[PDB]
């Protein structure tokens, strides 16, 4: 009921997205040798009385949420492919490559313009003011 | 924005269930991994399984075989990059949300905060003290005692935590009720009767509320250190009725000194007079203790009561001794002046009374200032006499409430007499003596 | 029996003014001026003496010093009548130069009747045990009140005793009594002889923190000074640097 | 009131909590301006170069302000800042408050 | 203390001076790499989350020293007559005079 302090939390939501980065970055280094191996069960598997386990084990299709989302970002990007050809979307998607290039480059060349004691012996004169002794400098 | 504790209970809530969602997708999904896994190694995905899992499915129940590889088409190519191009826009978006409605977060904060501290300039001074303080949060809490400048009185320091108040647009003080104390002079009738009052005392901003809560706990360091002096004067008519009003009981006069929470007079003038006698003694204890502590290394710490107080004992001790050398003056009177064939009372004020250093100096002249009324009062009241008797009367109260009565008289037709009274009635027929066996 | 636990310490010329609002905030007391003439007396080299005392127990010469105030009219150079005296004199105080000459100081010693009271002090070396975090020495001090007689000459008095002058030495500081009992020193010393005064604390001032305490067998009242000090060593630490000094510094005793 | 170096440093301080503020304007303006022309646009190249190239600049002064700001703290620790943390004491009260007194007696006594 | 504002400060500037830049750039379509739907998703969501916000973080860090050494700036400041003696027994004199009206 009572919530822990933000930093502690912060850190955690931190490294949960370094884990995911981690988990999609090991994926997609060996996208391919995973796209090519498909699962099957086997005659151990009890799949008359436990096929719905199975059913919901092998399954792709997912969530109603994310792909609503998904084409409601699809939508909202401002280019489809059901009224323009394929040619004038690949041009498209180049120029706006050339567009990021542009940006990223001047970000760089804006980043790059810019630079990122003692006056005496204690004992001495303590010498001094017990046995009359002068202090030698 | 303003946020209730049912929207936080729903924001709560609603945040468990997505998360429950988030574990249960990637728990599925890490134990078809490991189903998967035990197929072939049968070691390490065995650690990750649910027991009920493992009590209903036996492991090594699935496989997987390899279908060729394939270069995927340009078709899903191009429907990937929209979809990244979107998705890249809607982050956009969200970022560019989030960080408006940071920024109109932190620009009310910070206006808030320049207020506070262009209130903290125009309402503090380089003179005054500041020191962070906790609950457990920062707080800048302001010393406004007086235990460092002179006072010894623990029970009650001076902090008061500064407070913004930006619907004000003031800092307010609130000390980590308004009662100032004030006096009474009550006179009485010539029937030996009821006292009736005659005269009383008279009863926002930063700067005025440090004045007011320096003058409040000033006062009550002045009822504390009376109640205290009171003790000591219960044998002189003074008594402590509340331990917040105490009453100086005079043969003519009544003083109520009263502290108490919240039309011209005849003895409105001498009662803020007498107010005003009672802080400056406070002050000038005050010096004495900051001078005790300055040119001594132990200092006083504590005050004794019969020494270092000295406040309402020099105030009733002035009217105490006009009535007493208004009785004097009439027992003179009486037993000379309504005797002899002409003869005039003359009253004189007698008076009798290293260490170099700014400071000790300043101290010094400023507690010598008060001395005129610190004092004992002392007056010497000489007779002349036609010829050659010479007869004086040193009228003194070595204690402020006391009576002293140092008689001297000498005669040519000898005699000289230097003796000293406690009462009255001696001095009368002291001197009715006189008058018959010399004067007369 | 005056047990002295006492620091020392040293600051520059430049520091001086930051050291006294420090300490003015530390202790909540404003700083006083002070002065004292400090001569410091030896036996007689002329006179046989005994290892031994009157006790079968061997004994060293010791010299013993003699402190009065001097009053400060006679350190002032007819230039500072118009500053008040506080701790902005010290200031000034930086050279050679001072008011008191040798001959003032015989014209003192010499009461060119009744004297000026005095101060005799006796201190031995301070205590080698290696457990203790300040240093403590032991002062036998006396109070001569007066003098009187055809010899009434403080110098001619200390003759009787058996002891000759050696040297003098004037300081003027400024000092602090803090919380606890403890007294802060922060002095300049100056030395005067016949071919004139020497400035000892060259650009710089002798910082001294002691307590006195009157019963050395009182080991919690010791303890107590003791950390009442290393706190006042703790709040000044990084600033400043409090360290006992050389035992072999303080040993006022005759050398042979 | 208060020494004209704390006004100084109090104002400095107070602007760089205003320019580190709006920060946060130009930044937000940025992802705004390269969000519109992600979608095609390309008369708003221009604008998204000021505000790219103005939140470089704003960054550089707030960054060396406060780096100036922290140098005369660290600078200033003896010509007018205590050198060790110490509480302050409250001095001379008693003087004002007889200050006070006394012309309360200079008023009542002379109307 | 004021030490570790140093570097404190220093580290805030170095990650604000690249991270809307970073921000900016890895923003790259090419077929870093995503070849699948994972990596736009995991990109569009760790912008949002790991880098917006991180800024947000960092101008409360450079708030938090700012009012830390304003604080600082206040709390440690060095702390730096009309009645002469023959006039306060004057008027001493006069006010007892008339307060007992012999």
């Amino acid at each position: 009921a009572e919530l822990p302090q933000w930093y502690t939390l912060q850190s955690q939501l931190n490294v949960t997205l370094s884990q995911l980065v981690s988990v999609t970055s090991t994926l997609q280094h060996f996208q391919e040798t995973l796209d090519s191996t498909v699962v099957y069960p086997l005659p151990k598997f009890p799949t008359t009385s436990h096929e719905s386990l199975v059913t919901t084990l092998l399954r792709k299709k997912n969530i109603p949420e994310v792909d609503e989302w998904m084409k409601y970002v699809r939508e909202t990007s401002g280019v489809t492919t059901a009224l323009l050809k394929d040619e004038e979307i690949e041009k498209l998607l180049q120029q706006d490559r050339e567009i990021t290039n542009w940006a990223r480059t001047t970000f760089r060349n804006e980043y790059g313009k810019h630079d990122f004691s003692k006056p005496f012996n204690v004992d001495d004169v303590l010498k001094f003011t017990f046995t009359g002794e002068k202090p030698i400098i | 924005t303003v946020m209730t504790q049912e929207q936080f209970v729903k924001r709560r809530r609603d945040m468990l269930e997505h998360i429950n969602l988030a574990m249960n997708e990637s728990s599925l999904a890490l134990e078809f991994v490991s189903l998967l896994l035990s197929s072939v190694k049968e070691s390490t995905g065995m650690s990750s399984m649910s027991p009920f899992l493992r009590k209903v499915v036996k492991p090594s129940s699935l496989n997987s075989d390899k279908i060729p590889y394939v270069a995927p088409t340009k078709k899903e190519y191009i429907e990937l990059d929209i979809l990244n191009k979107g998705w890249k826009l809607q982050s956009l978006n969200e970022s560019k949300d989030l960080l408006r409605a940071s920024f109109n977060k932190l620009s009310s904060i910070l206006q808030n905060e320049h207020d506070y501290w262009n209130k903290i300039m125009q309402s503090i001074s380089n003179k005054d003290v500041i020191f962070k303080i906790r609950d457990g949060q920062k707080l800048l809490a302001i010393k406004y005692g007086y235990e460092d400048s002179g006072s010894t009185y623990k029970h009650d320091r001076g902090i008061a935590n500064i407070r913004n108040n930006i619907e004000s647009q003031n800092l307010d003080l609130i000390p980590h009720v308004k009662k100032f104390l004030r006096v009474r002079i009550f006179t009485k009738i010539e029937s030996e009767d009821d006292y009736i009052l005659s005269g009383e005392s008279v009863m926002k901003d930063i700067r005025k509320q440090i004045q007011l809560l320096k003058k409040i706990i000033f006062e009550k360091e002045l009822m504390y250190q009376i109640k205290k002096e009171c003790a000591l004067l219960i044998s002189y008519g003074v008594s402590i009725e509340n331990e917040n009003k105490v009453i100086i009981e005079l043969p003519n006069e009544k003083f109520e000194i009263e502290l108490l929470s919240l039309l011209p007079k005849i003895n409105d003038k001498r009662a803020n007079l007498m107010l005003v006698m009672l802080r400056l003694l406070l002050v000038v204890i005050f010096k004495k203790t900051l001078r005790s502590r300055i040119s001594s290394p132990h200092g006083l710490i504590n005050l004794n009561v019969d020494d270092d107080i000295l406040i309402i004992r020099p105030i009733l001790g002035k009217v105490r001794f006009a009535n007493y050398k208004l009785l004097l003056k009439k027992i003179i009177k009486d037993y000379v002046l309504d005797i002899v064939p002409g003869s005039s009372i003359t009253e004189t004020e007698v008076e009798r009374e290293n260490i170099d250093d700014e400071n000790i100096t300043k101290l010094n002249k400023e507690i010598r200032a008060f001395d005129k009324l610190l004092n004992i009062p002392r007056r010497e009241l000489k007779i002349n006499l036609p010829l050659s008797p010479n007869l004086s009367l040193m009228l003194e109260s070595p204690n402020y409430c006391n009576a002293l009565i140092h008689i001297k008289f000498s005669a040519g037709t000898a005699v000289s007499f230097d003796t000293t009274f406690s009462d009255f009635k001696e001095v009368e027929d002291f001197l009715h003596f006189i008058v018959a066996e010399y004067i007369q | 029996m005056v047990q002295q636990l006492s620091l020392f310490g040293s600051i520059g010329d430049d520091g001086y003014d930051l050291l006294i609002s420090t300490l003015t905030t530390i202790s909540g007391n404003p700083p006083l001026l002070y002065n004292s003439l400090c001569t410091v007396w030896k036996p007689n080299p002329s006179y046989d003496v005994e290892n031994v005392n009157s006790r079968n127990q061997l004994v060293e010469p010791n010299r013993i010093k003699l402190s009065k105030e001097v009053p400060f009219s006679y350190l002032i150079d007819e230039t500072m009548m118009d500053k008040p005296l506080n701790f902005r004199i010290l200031k000034s105080f930086t050279n050679d130069k001072i008011p008191l000459n040798y001959a003032m100081t015989r014209n003192i010693l010499h009461n060119t009747e009744s004297c000026s009271p005095w101060s005799l002090q006796i201190s031995d070396i301070p205590a080698a045990g290696n457990n203790r975090s300040v240093s403590m020495q032991t002062i036998a001090e006396t109070i001569i009140l007066s003098s009187a007689g055809k010899n009434s000459s403080v110098s001619s008095l200390m003759n009787g005793l058996g002891y000759v002058f050696e040297f003098q030495y004037l300081t003027i500081g400024v000092k602090f009594f803090m919380k606890h009992g403890l007294i802060l020193e922060l002095q300049k010393i100056w030395q005067i002889e016949e071919a004139g005064n020497s400035q000892i604390t060259s650009g710089g001032f002798l910082l001294k923190a002691y307590i006195n305490v009157s019963r050395g067998t009182d080991i919690d009242r010791i303890n107590y000074t003791e950390t009442a000090l290393m706190n006042l060593k703790k709040e000044l630490q990084g600033y400043i640097e409090l360290s006992v000094p050389d035992r072999q510094s303080m040993d006022s005793r005759v050398a042979h | 009131m208060q020494p004209p170096y704390i006004q100084e440093r109090l104002k400095s301080l107070n602007d760089i909590e205003t320019q580190l503020c709006s920060m946060l304007q130009e930044a937000s303006q940025v992802t705004f301006i390269f969000g519109e022309l992600k979608r095609g646009n390309e008369s708003v190249k221009p604008q998204f170069e000021n505000h790219v190239k103005q939140f470089y600049e704003r960054l550089d002064k707030s960054t060396t302000q406060l780096r100036k700001e922290i140098q005369l703290l660290d600078e200033n620790v003896g010509t007018r800042l205590l050198p060790i943390n110490v509480n302050k004491k409250a001095l001379g009260q008693d003087t004002e408050k007889m200050e006070e007194q006394l012309d309360l007696l200079s008023a009542i006594l002379d109307p | 203390s004021n030490q570790a504002l140093y570097e404190k400060l220093e580290q805030t500037r170095t990650i604000l001076s690249v991270k809307l830049a970073e921000l900016i750039n890895m923003t790259t379509i090419a077929d870093a790499q995503e070849n699948s739907e994972l990596a736009v998703a995991t990109t569009s969501v760790m912008m949002v989350n790991n880098q917006t916000m991180q800024l947000i973080k960092n101008v409360q860090d450079l708030l938090i020293l700012t009012r830390s050494i304003k604080e600082k700036w206040l709390l440690n400041q060095i702390p730096v007559t009309r009645f002469d003696e023959k006039q306060i027994e004057e008027l001493l004199d006069n006010c007892i005079e008339t307060f007992v009206a012999e």
